[PDB]
């Protein structure tokens, strides 16, 4: 029953021989679960390094003892490249899954993972690569953010196989390495963001189902803005239609929206963009409906202990039926959780305990949730005369005190946009850790932290675990 | 009832309550919203593709095959407690080898562009690791933000709290008569609220109201112990009648009413391209735009009074299809319907062969005969103009306007050639001889004297600097850098390319204009000083270069003639400060990438190429370079040309001595203290835009240029000006977004694209009548300066007047 609440706790850890040697310098630097398994399929992740993409899969098990990882891939970039990004896809015949694999020369190499052999490169950038992603609503097509300040938008489709390379987003939007990229769910908005701090949202066309003999270009973004960090951004992210971005330099991952963006309406053409005619405007909107505001912070998840640390990316894990899972590593061994649908919960529990307080002058009595007893015959064992109300387990306490509620405020409050939210979990890593990439198993039971020594660290919940197997 | 600044800041407390509840409220709604948004996974394959692979970890029980080591620790517990040390295990590496080398390398996306683009200044907002002190930035932000969220509380509030004179508007009032607004705004500024609210704050009560409340709201609200907080004189600077006031975008007895009504085009429209956002004019350090308009040589009058001096000094056809007055003669008429029968009377003039009549019933739906009546019972009465008498001058001993040929000691007595050393001043628009006593600018501005240019308004019957063009004429090749011929061309020794207009003998008139471009028998004689006009370049493609550690180079890819104009260098056109900047933008050392070459030294312009330009940009460098570049003077703009210096054979790398055309501008700051194909070549050839490799003997890639996002910036340029009625700039768009396709250089071609317009825009032009009455504005502007024939108004006159009868449908 309370089974919906629980978190992630560290289940397995490994480190991998060091491949940039000096010998403890190497990292991992990205980390993704294949996303086209069927349903209940074993879990299978990549993580890769500078010279390796080190393919695993993960199995629960009974025994406390036994190993849930099991490396079933392990690959070499025999070239001269470093890399740092990866993304996933699948060959448009056969259907075989498909790793790319890009870095600091500035190609994206894409394997054939099942079968290790290369697929084929996607050269054409001017400098070195920092992030991939793959569109949710299209396999085929890939973006990558490049030292050379572009976005390029890549198809593996076969009628594009003699110029893969389908969009250029470029102009002046960006003026400096560009280090995180991300689709929205719909494929069509894109984000992007680096050294410059400019976030930017862009609006991509359709593509035809047949040779371009050169890319798109796109020249201006459809927001801009480098208002809402004061540092360089190393990643962002849609969070449905809301922004999720973090800077270095200030310890929080803040959400925010932009004003009258809505995925529901129709997509802008390009020619609908505004475009600078102000170069005192540091924020510029299509979107925006006293003068506005083009956007609007709404929460600062608190990541305390980054400190001057760059290239750290969070990652949230959103699927139906399940709770939002916000999870992220600092630069002092630690990873924070966040499951979003407390905020919610706690707000009813506040509310519904504010108001049995007047209407019953205080006597009111409460009661935990997730038990047996429910409001009913928690009601039965008293009358009209006092209010029960039904705190969820999970809200623990140091009438409740005054410390007891602060901590629960300091977690779950969500009526400041400049406050600061304590992660609702904080686990501990042994030795001095730097975390560069979260990535969740489809069905969230695992959460794999990749980072800084070559490490990865394993979480699990929902484990099976029964009674020890030594 | 009777307040007090406490009783008020009291109240405000309670209010300001509502803030983070609201706020509590909207985060977890949207929470809430997302979660149920959740999308469904996609594209899921019907079996797991890794079902068939074991785990790789090799058993005791590999070689020579690579092997890396992972140790693995399992974990219980709340706390990660580790069950023993770990374990270790080898596994097999599979290598592969990438199959493509990366392209050379570059920063940012080059895009291009068919003519040079005026930049604005930007500003110094990130430097890779002027500018305002981060703190700054900081806590205007955080305080930006805290008064964007307080902002749409204060009516609801005001409503709520209900004091006498606590008003948005009288606290707007109040705030404006306050010191602080000296310190804040500046005059005509308190001219403009002063329009909107004035100061009468009402009875004594109501301003001793509002004084308490500003008090009682930066006290509770602008606590200076905090970071986030807001002034209410902040909030209410936000107010969208009050924003505009402080916003400078900003473009501005019968014949001052003519005057104003023309004020839009005598302001914006560009003397050289003829758009009213284009690339001409020039950029102040707030970015407020001088643009290349008649303003800049004196407005309408002293070249409408010159028209008609010019129209009376002349001493001695078909009758329009709208019931002409000249068959026929003599509904209320608006004040709009009659101004612009004022302005096209006016503009019109002393005129034979033109009367307003027939046009200015086309523009208005109404007939000839009617205007006529009009015109004649309001009897319009012209400025009666005075017989301008040319006082007699010497010529000069180094310059013949009417031999058009240089003399003796020409380059020692004017600089009209040394274009390094010239400052840019605004044409002539002085009465009088051009004599350092009637202070023109082109006698005596500079070091030197510079001949008087077409845009200067003497004429070359007045003033001995005017510059009439070049003699030249031959069957075959003339306007050549040392010809064969008798004399030189006076076109080439002052390093500018023939006018047009002025050059009536070289065959420039047909030359210069680009829809004959590729017409090689046309361009095999008669004048060869107008290739940047002509606009045509040898074939190139880019490549690998082939010097060690360079990346880009530029290939030729046809045979190119020593002597034959090769590609011009464009890009953006940016002030001295603007480079410097741009050098600290991108990053420092001798290791930079510098597209910054030198276009005016002295006036300090320079053309950056390194986002916007062409194929040019991509030249490297060699102390034997087999091409050479050359600022020229074309039409009134400076342009950069590369003519060869050798024959350069197909497949071979173009160079040039780089010399000081590319500087270093912050270290001397610091210091004043037959079809085309693909060549055969060794080094790998790249399409400009995909960067796809390119294999000897396929078609050259030539890509039309893409020049839409450059429409549209010019067409939000002039939606930014709060100075123009929607009607104004639906039509200065309109007709700017067609005549800035056409990158219009000399007047020899509008009439041609006008009358293009007009045809194109038939339609379009009657179907709303505030078109018509502003495209009459624009050819009123454009007959002031005499610069369309007199034929082309009376065809767009049938051309409308017939569009009007098709909608009569
Ligand atoms: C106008 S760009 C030429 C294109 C450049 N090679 C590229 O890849 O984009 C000029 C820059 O190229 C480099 N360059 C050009 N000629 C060179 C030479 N002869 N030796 C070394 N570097 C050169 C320098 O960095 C210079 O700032
Ligand atoms: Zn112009
Ligand atoms: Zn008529
Ligand atoms: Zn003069
Ligand atoms: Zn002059
Ligand atoms: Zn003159
Ligand atoms: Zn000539
Ligand atoms: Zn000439
Ligand atoms: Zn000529």
């Amino acid at each position: 029953d309370s089974a919906e609440w629980e978190l992630p706790r560290l289940r397995t850890s490994f480190i991998f021989q060091d491949d940039y040697k000096s010998q403890d310098l190497a990292e991992f630097f990205d980390v993704k679960f294949y996303p086209y398994s069927p349903p209940g399929a074993p879990p299978v992740f990549a993580a890769t390094s500078k010279k390796h993409a080190v393919i695993c899969r993960l199995t629960q098990t009974t025994d406390k003892d036994a190993n849930p990882c099991e490396i079933i891939q392990l690959i070499r970039d025999d070239g001269n490249e470093a890399n740092c990004a990866s993304c996933w896809s699948k060959d448009p015949i056969t259907d075989q899954p498909l790793l790319c694999i890009a870095g600091n020369e500035g190609n994206v190499k894409v394997y054939n993972v099942t079968e290790g052999k290369l697929y084929r490169t996607l050269v054409g950038h001017g400098g070195g690569i920092n992030d991939l992603a793959t569109s949710p609503a299209n396999p085929y097509i890939i973006a990558s953010a490049s030292d050379d300040t572009t976005i390029r938008i890549w198809s593996l489709a076969p009628e594009h196989e003699k110029q893969p390379c389908v969009c250029i987003l470029g102009g002046e939007g960006h003026s400096y390495d560009l280090l995180s990229v991300a689709f929205h769910d719909n494929g069509r908005y894109v984000l992007s963001a680096g050294h410059d701090q400019v976030i930017n949202l862009w609006a991509l066309p359709e593509f035809p189902n047949e040779h371009m003999e050169i890319p798109i270009v796109i020249y201006y973004p459809h927001f801009s803005s480098s208002e809402i960090h004061n540092n360089l951004v190393d990643c962002v992210a849609f969070y449905g239609d809301l922004i999720l971005s973090r800077a270095c330099h200030e310890d929080t991952i803040v959400l925010w929206r932009i004003e009258g963006f809505s995925s529901d309406d129709p997509i802008p053409g390009p020619l609908d963009a505004p475009t600078p005619t102000d170069m005192t405007k540091q924020t510029r909107s299509y979107f925006t409906p006293s003068r506005p505001a083009m956007f609007t912070r709404l929460a600062q998840f608190h990541t305390p202990d980054c400190g001057v640390q760059f290239f750290m990316r969070f990652r949230m894990y959103h699927v139906p039926g399940k709770h939002p899972i916000l999870a992220f590593a600092n630069a002092k061994s630690k990873t924070f959780f966040w499951d979003l649908a407390r905020f919610g919960e706690y707000a009813r529990f506040m509310a519904d305990l504010k108001e049995a307080q007047q209407s019953y002058n205080g006597r009111v009595v409460v009661v935990d949730q997730g038990q047996g007893i429910s409001l009913a015959q928690a009601q039965q064992v008293h009358g009209p005369g006092v209010g029960v109300v039904m705190k969820p387990a999970w809200l623990v306490p140091k009438g409740f005190s005054r410390e007891t509620l602060q901590a629960w405020a300091d977690m779950y409050d969500l009526s400041n946009p400049v406050g600061l939210i304590k992660a609702h979990r904080s686990l501990a890593i042994d030795g001095a850790f730097v975390g560069r990439q979260v990535g969740w198993s489809p069905e969230g039971e695992w959460c794999v932290v990749v980072g800084n020594g070559n490490r990865a660290l394993i979480y699990q919940r929902w484990g099976k675990e029964r009674g020890l197997g030594s | 009832t009777e307040w007090t600044v406490d009783k008020i800041a009291s109240a405000l407390s309670v209010l300001a309550e509502e803030v983070p509840q609201n706020h509590s409220r909207l985060v977890n709604f949207l929470l809430e919203e997302t979660e149920k948004r959740a999308p469904q996974p996609r594209h899921l394959s019907k079996t797991d593709p890794f079902a068939h692979m074991k785990s790789k970890a090799i058993d005791a029980n590999p070689e020579g095959v690579p092997t890396m080591d992972v140790k693995f620790k399992q974990h219980s517990g709340e706390y990660g407690k580790s069950r023993n040390s770990g374990r270790r295990f080898q596994y097999p590496v599979v290598c592969i080898k990438p199959d493509r080398e990366p392209v050379p390398p570059y920063r940012f996306h080059h895009a291009e562009i068919r003519k040079n683009i005026l930049a604005l200044n930007s500003q110094l907002n990130f430097v890779p690791h002027k500018i305002q002190p981060r703190s700054q930035k900081i806590a205007k932000r955080a305080q930006a933000e805290y008064a964007a969220t307080l902002a749409p509380y204060l009516e609801p509030w005001l409503r709520k709290l209900n004091i006498e004179g606590c008003t948005k508007s009288n606290l707007i009032r109040f705030m404006a008569s306050q010191p602080e607004s000296d310190d804040s705004m500046t005059p005509q500024q308190k001219s403009n609220l002063l329009d909107t609210y004035s100061d009468d704050m009402g009875s004594p009560q109501a301003v001793r109201n509002a004084s308490m409340f500003t008090e009682a709201w930066d006290r509770v609200f602008n606590d200076q112990s905090k970071l986030r907080r807001v002034a209410l004189r902040d909030i209410l600077m936000l107010d969208k009648n009050v924003e505009p006031i402080f916003d400078n975008k900003r473009a501005k007895a019968l014949m001052q009413k003519v005057i104003d009504a023309l004020g839009s085009y005598t302001t914006l429209g560009c003397l050289i391209c003829f758009s009213h956002d284009c690339e001409h004019g020039e950029i102040e350090r707030d970015n407020q735009k001088r643009c290349f308009s008649l303003e800049e040589i004196g407005g309408l009058m002293p070249s409408l009074r010159r028209k008609w001096a010019a129209q009376i000094e002349q001493r001695q056809h078909p009758p329009c299809r709208n019931e002409c007055y000249r068959i026929h003669g003599t509904p209320p008429w608006s004040e709009n319907e009659v101004g612009t029968l004022e302005w096209m009377f006016a503009t019109i003039g002393y005129s034979q062969t033109l009367r307003p009549e027939c046009f200015v019933g086309a523009i208005l739906g109404r007939p000839c005969w009617d205007v006529h009546r009009k015109l004649q019972e309001l009897d319009l009465r012209l400025p009666p103009v005075e017989p301008r008498t040319i006082p007699k001058q010497k010529s000069l001993p180094w310059y013949d306007r009417r031999k058009k040929q240089l003399m003796s000691d020409w380059a020692d007595a004017t600089i009209t050639h040394e274009h390094a050393v010239r400052e840019l001043f605004a044409p002539c628009h002085h009465d009088g001889p051009c004599t350092a006593a009637n202070g023109c600018p082109c006698a005596s501005a500079g070091t030197h004297p510079v001949l008087c240019e077409r845009f200067c308004l003497c004429t070359a019957e007045e003033c001995p600097l005017k510059f009439t063009g070049c003699a030249c004429h031959s069957s075959g090749k003339t306007c050549l850098q040392r010809q064969r011929e008798g004399r030189p061309c006076i076109c080439v020794q002052l390093n500018r390319e023939c006018d047009p207009t002025l050059c009536k003998g070289c065959g420039a008139r047909e030359r210069a204009d680009p829809e004959n471009a590729y017409d090689e028998v046309l361009h095999s004689t008669g004048c060869q000083n107008v290739a940047l006009q002509r606009g045509a370049a040898k074939a190139v493609v880019l490549g690998k270069s082939q010097l060690e550690a360079c990346g880009y180079g530029l290939f030729a890819a046809e045979d190119i003639e020593e002597g034959e104009f090769v590609i011009e260098y464009t890009g953006e056109l940016i002030s001295h400060d603007e480079g410097v900047r741009r050098e600290h933008r991108r990053g420092d050392e001798e290791n930079k990438v510098s597209y910054l070459f030198t276009l005016l030294e002295q006036e300090g312009i320079w053309v950056d190429a390194a986002i916007y330009g062409n194929l040019s940009r991509y030249i490297n460098h060699a102390t034997d370079g087999n091409i050479m570049p050359k600022i020229m003077y074309v039409n009134h703009e400076w342009r950069i040309k590369f003519t060869a210096i050798k024959d350069i054979k197909a497949g071979e790398e173009l160079f040039f001595n780089y010399g000081d055309n590319f500087p270093n501008l912050t270290k001397k700051l610091v210091e004043r203290n037959r079809p085309l194909l693909v060549p055969k070549t060794t080094q790998p050839l790249f399409d400009p835009l995909s960067k796809v490799q390119l294999l000897p003997g396929q078609p050259l890639p030539q890509h039309p240029i893409d020049d839409s996002w450059l429409l549209l910036k010019h067409r939000d340029n002039l939606q930014d000006f709060i100075d123009l009625r929607p009607e104004e700039k639906e039509f200065l768009q309109e007709w700017d977004a067609f005549i800035l396709r056409r990158h219009i250089s000399s007047e020899q071609y509008l009439p041609r694209y006008f009358l293009r317009f007009v045809r194109e825009k038939a339609d379009w032009l009657v179907s709303k009548r505030s078109r018509g009455e502003e495209f009459s504005k624009l050819v009123a502007t454009l007959l002031a300066r005499r610069v369309l024939p007199e034929r082309v108004v009376i065809e767009a006159t049938q051309v409308l007047n017939d569009a009007r009868g098709r909608l009569r449908e």
